[PDB]
């Protein structure tokens, strides 16, 4: 599942036994109830550019 | 960087400048508050390992604006398989003496999981490379941080359109107009996916900056994720230089 379309995950993806998939997020993010999206939990999460994030906030 | 543009201040917040005795040595990438990824070859000729400094939040080298944060380098970790003066396994993990403080101008780039990087990031065509390196082959270095969008090649296609191992990849242009350059080694090749940027390559070195018929050679970071993660969980050891087994 993870090999195709990143398994639908925004960030990381793990295959499980059966038709099962689990998405995960990097430290400083949490997984939303959709099971795929990652949202920051800290002020300066990795891989985001503050001056551009505040420019669209 | 040849044929790029100035990275607007704060838009490359993971970029590191490495200095030896105050002089520009190489670039680097912040991946956490105390960890920087760079290129092993940057440290081949270091005599006094205690005069190495990492600078975060840098932009214009001609001035001090207060966003810069300088740290001593406490550890330089290189793979056992790296041979000085060569391209294969050209990666170094640097531990800072004290953490940097994250700010609008200082932010880590995400070190991706290996599976994610291989299955997904490796197929994103364009990525950003940056540094204060030479603006031209045989030219002066940049005073403002520069950035360039480069396309990645499959290793089969690099060899056709032009050795190159599974620990490297090719990216950039063969017409001599746009490339990474001397002074940029160790800097990030950063890849965007669904709103977040990830470390996919390190500026290494080939046979020449902006050489017609040749692409830029980058260390394939996905091969080193597990190696880096294990080292980041380890305790520091006396003596700055550490050679660590690879794999
Ligand atoms: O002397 C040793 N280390 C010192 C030390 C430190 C820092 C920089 C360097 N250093 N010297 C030359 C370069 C260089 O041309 N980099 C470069 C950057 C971007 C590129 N993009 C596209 N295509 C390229 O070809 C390319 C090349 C570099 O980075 C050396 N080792 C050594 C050991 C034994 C024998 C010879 C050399
Ligand atoms: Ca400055
Ligand atoms: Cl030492």
């Amino acid at each position: 599942i993870c090999v195709n379309e990143n398994g639908g995950c925004e960030q990381y993806c793990s295959d499980h036994t059966g038709t099962k998939r689990s998405c995960r997020c990097h430290e400083g993010y949490s997984l939303l109830a959709d099971g795929v999206s990652c949202t920051p939990t800290v002020e300066y999460p990795c891989g985001k550019i503050p001056i551009l994030e505040k420019r669209n906030a | 960087i040849v044929g790029g543009k100035v990275c607007p201040k704060g838009e490359c917040p993971w970029q590191v400048l490495l200095l030896v005795n105050g002089a520009q040595l190489c670039g680097g990438t912040l991946i956490n508050t105390i960890w920087v990824v760079s290129a092993a070859h940057c440290f081949d000729k270091i005599k006094n390992w205690r005069n190495l400094i990492a600078v975060l939040g840098e932009h214009d080298l001609s001035e001090h604006d207060g966003d810069e944060q300088s740290r001593r380098v406490a550890q330089v970790i290189i793979p056992s398989t790296y041979v000085p003066g060569t391209t294969n396994h050209d990666i170094a993990l640097l531990r800072l003496h004290q953490p940097v403080v994250l700010t609008d101008h200082v932010v880590p780039l995400c070190l991706p999981e290996r599976t994610f990087s291989e299955r997904t990031l490796a197929f994103v065509r364009f990525s950003l490379v940056s540094g204060w390196g030479q603006l031209l082959d045989r030219g002066a270095t940049a005073l403002e941080l520069m950035v360039l969008n480069v396309p990645r090649l499959m290793t089969q296609d690099c060899l056709q359109q032009s050795n190159i191992t599974e620990y490297m990849f090719c990216a950039g242009y063969s017409d001599g107009s746009k490339d990474s350059c001397k002074g940029d080694s160790g800097g990030p090749h950063a890849t965007h996916y669904r709103g977040t940027w990830y470390l996919t390559g390190i500026v290494s070195w080939g046979q020449g900056c902006a050489t017609v018929g040749h692409f830029g050679v980058y260390t394939r970071v996905s091969q080193y994720i597990e190696w880096l993660q294990k080292l980041m969980r380890s305790e520091p050891r006396p003596g700055v230089l550490l050679r660590a087994p690879f794999p």
